C-alpha cells in the first residue's frame, strides 16, 4: 500500500 | 513606496500558483525582484515563486518590506485585469494595496505579514535525477494519468524518464527518452504521488513553457516552472506517497 | 401584412434585452420602425427598444399594428437562428408568427396585444448628467464591482464620471475623467444602484458598442445602448436604491 | 498482429458513435478495413461503423480478428488523443490492446468478443425515401425540433423531404425541396421518431459532413453519415414511434 | 397517441 | 442604510 507523506520529514 | 508595474499574464499567473495552496501569503519585495513561499495548510506541499525585476516594466522599491496579502480577494480581483492589460501594484501606504488597470483601481488592505502563517525554510534537497522538459507534454502525462488512477510513479534510470498509472483493468506510461527530453541527467530515482496535486500545479502551467523536475527516491519531487516566458519562475514542491510494506 | 427581414444578431439582441425583464411583451409595428416597451413584474426596471426600419433589410406593414408576442418561446428559439443567417418575420394572419431563417419556418402563436399587462408610460425625466462612453468600458466597471458588492455609486461631477463599490475589506472605482469620456456635460449627480440589475442589462450588450448614462441624485438611470452596431437602440431604466437615514 | 495507424479525429469519431449506444462492442479487423457493430441495451437503436483500410495510414492484419474492446475506458481515453495526433492501434497479443499517441502508450485490457451481447444481424431494410443532404444542416434541423418536442416527424415525398415538431403552442419545420437536396429519390415516406436519440446521433456528425436518409411508412431510419471526410462511415438505425390509434 | 417501437419486430 | 425604490414614484 501507499501512505501520502508530509513535507515535515524533509525540511 | 512600492510601485511596481508588470503584464495582467504576469500577475495571474503567479496569484494562481499561490492562491492554489494559500489564501494569504506573505509577498517579500525584494532589491532582486519579488518573492513569496507558502505551504498549503494540509502540510503536503510547498509553493516558491520568484519574478526577478526585469520581468516588471518598472519595479520601485524604497526598501525591502514584506506585505502580508489576502491572496484569494487578490486572486479574485485578477479575473478582471486583462492579459495585455498592464496592472501597477502600490504600497505608498501601509493598510492597503491598490492595484490599478485600465479605467479601474482596486484597493484591497493588506495583512500584517507576521499574522500569518510563517513560511517554510525552503529545503535542502538533493535529489539524483533532473529532467527538463516541456511543462505542457507534462500537463499531458498528469491529465491522461488521472483518468487512470489518484497516484503516478515518476521513474527515472538512463533509458529515459517515466510517468506511470495503474488501474484495476488499464495502465498507461509516458515514456521520454534522454534523446527527447531538453535535458536529462539519467540519475536513478522513483517516487509516488498524487495526481491530485501534480494536477492542481499543471494548472499554473500550460504547453510552450518548460519544466525541470528534481527526482529522487521516496523523496519529494520539485517542479520548477518558467511561466510568462521565462519571466515567473514558479517551483511546487511535492510530499511523496511512501509504499507501506 | 407585417414581412420583415433583419440580421440574426438583430433580433437576438432585442429578444434578449426584452425577455431580460419580462416573458411576454407588446410588439409594436410602426412606420418608423419596430417598438416595445416594457417593466418587469417587480416595477424596478424598464426597458425601451427601438430598430427605426432602416436596420431591417425590408420592413414591409400594411398599417401599424401591435402584436402581443411570448418573448420567451421567441428567445428560445433565437437560439438557433444565426447571426449571419437573415431572418424574416411574417404575421400575415391574426394567430400566429412566422419566424423563417434556413431551411426552418418556426411559427408560434400570438397572444391578444391587450391580454399582456399593458405597458409603462415612457418617463419624462430630466437628469443632471450625461455620460457618454464605450459599453465595453462599462460593463467591465460593472463586472469588477460585482466582486466587491450587490450595488454600487454612480458618482459624476466636473472631475469626471465615477462607479464605486466597497466590501468590508476591499473597495474599488471606475473613473474617466470627461477627458477620456467620448462625452460628458459635467452635472453634478449621484445615485446608488443594485449591481445585479446592472450586470443583467450589460448582457445585451459587449465592447465596441456606446452607451449614454443620464444620471441624476437618488433618480433612476437611463442606460441607452446603440446594440448592432448602431441598428438597435435599447434603453434601460433602473430605479435607485435610496440611501435610508 | 493488429497494427493500425490512425488519425486522431477519426479514433474519436468512431469510438464515439459506437460507445454513444454501448459501453463494449466487438470491434473486427477485416481484410477490406475496421468494422463494429452493436444495439443499445434498450434495442431501440443500432449502429454500424465501417473505416475502410484506405483510411488509415497503415493497417497491418495476420488475419481477420475480433475482439471485445471496452468502448467506455477506449472512449475516456480518446479524450487525450488530439485531433492530430496520430495514434496506432496495437494487438499482438490477446489480452491487452496498446494505444500510442505522442509519448503516451496505454494498454487497456481486452474482454472475450463472444463474451459480450452478440450483435444484431444488419437489418435488410427496404425504404421509399432517400434523401442525401449536409449532415449540418441536418444537425441544425434536430436542434431546434428539440426545443419543440420530443418527437419528429420525417416526411418525404416529391415536393421535398420535411422534419416536423409541434408544441401546444408553437411548431416548427424543417423543408427542402428536391432542387436543394444533394439527392433525393421523391418517395413518400413517414415515420416518427425520439428527438432524443437523433439528438444523440448528431452529435457523433458536425456541419460539413454528408448524410444519406432511408425513411419508409412506419419503419426504422437509417442515417448514414461520411464522417471524417468521407474516411469514416457511420450508420444509425431508429425505431420508429408508432402511431397508436 | 404514439408508442417507440422496438427493432426486434423488423430484424 | 439603502433602499431599493420602485419606478412608480417617478412614472
Amino acid at each position: 500500500k501507499s501512505t501520502q507523506a508530509t513535507l515535515e520529514r524533509w525540511f | 513606496m512600492i510601485d511596481v508595474i508588470m503584464t495582467g499574464e504576469l500577475l495571474k499567473t503567479v496569484t494562481r500558483a499561490i492562491v492554489a495552496l494559500v489564501s494569504e501569503a506573505r509577498i517579500h519585495f525584494l532589491e532582486k525582484g519579488l518573492h513569496s513561499r507558502a505551504v498549503d495548510p494540509a502540510n503536503v506541499a510547498m509553493v516558491i515563486v520568484d519574478i526577478p525585476k526585469d520581468s516588471f516594466e518598472v519595479y520601485n522599491i524604497d526598501e525591502e518590506k514584506t506585505i502580508g496579502v489576502d491572496m484569494d480577494r487578490i486572486f479574485d480581483i485578477s479575473k478582471s485585469i486583462s492579459t495585455k492589460d498592464l496592472v501597477e501594484l502600490i504600497v505608498e501606504d501601509e493598510s492597503t494595496l491598490k492595484v490599478k488597470f485600465g479605467s479601474v483601481e482596486y484597493k484591497v488592505a493588506l495583512i500584517d505579514p507576521s499574522a500569518i502563517r510563517k513560511e517554510p525554510r525552503i529545503p535542502e534537497l538533493e535529489l539524483p535525477a533532473k529532467i527538463v522538459m516541456d511543462a505542457g507534454e507534462f500537463k499531458k502525462a498528469i491529465a491522461a494519468a488521472d483518468k487512470i488512477s489518484d497516484q503516478v510513479i515518476f521513474r527515472s534510470d538512463k533509458e529515459g524518464f517515466r510517468i506511470e498509472a495503474k488501474g484495476d483493468v488499464d495502465s498507461i506510461v509516458f515514456h521520454m527518452t534522454e534523446t527527447e527530453l531538453i535535458e536529462f541527467n539519467g540519475g536513478e530515482a522513483r517516487s509516488m504521488f498524487s495526481v491530485d496535486y501534480l494536477k492542481e500545479f499543471c494548472k499554473v502551467a500550460g504547453s510552450g513553457d518548460l519544466l525541470t523536475i528534481h527526482l529522487g527516491t521516496n523523496y519529494p519531487v520539485r517542479l520548477v516552472f518558467e511561466l510568462v516566458g521565462g519571466r515567473a519562475k514558479v517551483e511546487y514542491i511535492l510530499a511523496p506517497r511512501i509504499e507501506s510494506e
